[PDB]
């Protein structure tokens, strides 16, 4: 009754929040895959060094 | 006959000398790394996790 356009503004704000949160979710997943590849990469690198540590 | 033989054979040996000379200038550094990696070659792998 009193906050009709106010709640419309809230609807817009939550829509923007949904957009930013989707970008966060997506980009964090992207970085998760990135980090996992580089983690397993250097992991196995350490494993090879951990097994046959050169002179 | 002999003229062609001596000239051509001399050129052959000259180019062979060129070959080995440039190879000296471009490969002489290998034995250092060879000795290095021979010392590094001690490898044995057993994946404990596998």
């Amino acid at each position: 009754n009193a906050f009709e356009p106010a709640f419309a503004e809230l609807a817009d704000a939550v829509a923007d929040l949904e957009a930013n949160m989707m970008h966060f979710q997506l980009m964090h997943e992207s970085l998760a895959r990135f980090s996992e590849s580089f983690a397993s990469f250097l992991y196995g690198l350490n494993m090879n060094a951990f097994c046959v540590d050169f002179p | 006959s002999y003229a062609d033989c001596v000239c051509s054979l001399r050129t052959s040996l000259a180019f062979l000398e060129s070959s080995v000379a440039t190879l000296d200038n471009g490969v002489q550094d290998f034995p250092r790394l060879c000795h290095v990696l021979r010392t590094v070659r001690h490898y044995e792998l057993i994946p404990q996790t596998t």
